[PDB]
């Protein structure tokens, strides 16, 4: 038997010898994460995953990924939200975002917290999960703006939204997608990401190469024509941005 | 149109 590879769009990936139908399914299977390095390794069964433990992808021989178990008893699943569940372990942190960013007070004015990178890296880096509730443009749209801070367009169906109170680190630390501000001059954006314990998302991706300890943002792309239909703060801040053009 | 990065 050789293993199989299948890559996502994003970059990450699942890896395992398939099954009689070419499914991704035994109890050596494993999701890999974009950095080729960082791994949930277990129980899979067509691809889903059941119980992944923590581990490091140590080097691959003849196409066969050989891997090294992390210590603790770190273990995830695929646990998709809903409208109303956010997660069944919302303080239970992301292993791969865990080493690539932290949430501290932003360096923008009055915008509260932000999201900073721990190391330096390239440009085209996966950095962060947005993860959130799942709900309609119907319920989103009809509401006040006070009640959308973190509402993401997920596609035509869905949005993703942290609401309150998980909005706060010390509730929910699952992921941290929703503590990047905006910039008119971001240095990541928003992508399709589709993770094997949130399912499909949005991740945050840096479009060029950022130092340690630099504060994450990404243009939140409100329709400025629809004036613009978008918070305060952001209008304000677009004034200043198009004065900046000329 | 409430939401971030949406496809106007
Ligand atoms: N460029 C900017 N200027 C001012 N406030 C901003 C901003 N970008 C984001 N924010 C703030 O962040 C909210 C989106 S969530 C971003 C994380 C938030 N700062 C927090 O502490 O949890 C917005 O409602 C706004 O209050």
């Amino acid at each position: 038997h050789g293993v199989c590879w299948i890559y996502y769009p994003d970059g990450g990936s699942l890896v395992g010898e398939v099954n009689e139908d070419g499914e991704m399914t035994g109890e050596k299977i494993a999701y890999v994460y974009p950095d080729e390095r960082t791994a949930l390794y277990g129980k899979f069964i067509d691809g889903e995953m059941i119980e992944g433990k923590l581990a490091t992808l140590m080097s691959t021989e003849e196409g066969r990924p050989h891997f090294e178990l992390m210590p603790g008893n770190s273990v995830y699943h695929f646990d998709k939200s809903t409208s109303s569940c956010i997660s069944t372990n919302a303080l239970l942190p992301d292993p791969y975002e865990s080493e690539r960013v932290y949430v501290a007070e932003s360096l923008i004015s009055s915008a509260g917290e932000g999201l900073f990178s721990k190391v330096a890296v390239g440009p085209n880096t996966v950095m962060s999960f947005y993860n959130g509730v799942r709900i309609t443009h119907q319920e989103v749209d009809s509401r006040d703006w006070a009640l959308n801070g973190n509402t993401l367009s997920l596609d035509e169906e869905t949005v993703i939204d942290v609401p309150e109170p998980y909005n706060h680190v010390s509730k929910y630390c699952a992921s941290l997608g929703h503590k990047a501000n905006h910039s008119f001059t971001p240095n990541c954006i928003y992508d399709m990401f589709v993770h094997p314990r949130f399912g499909p998302i949005k991740c945050i991706r840096t479009l060029r190469a950022v130092e340690a300890d630099e504060e994450l943002t990404v243009a939140y792309g409100y329709d400025h024509s629809p004036g613009p239909e978008a918070p305060e703060w952001y209008q304000v801040e677009l004034k200043a941005f198009q004065a900046t053009q000329q | 149109s409430k939401s971030k990065d949406r496809k106007y």
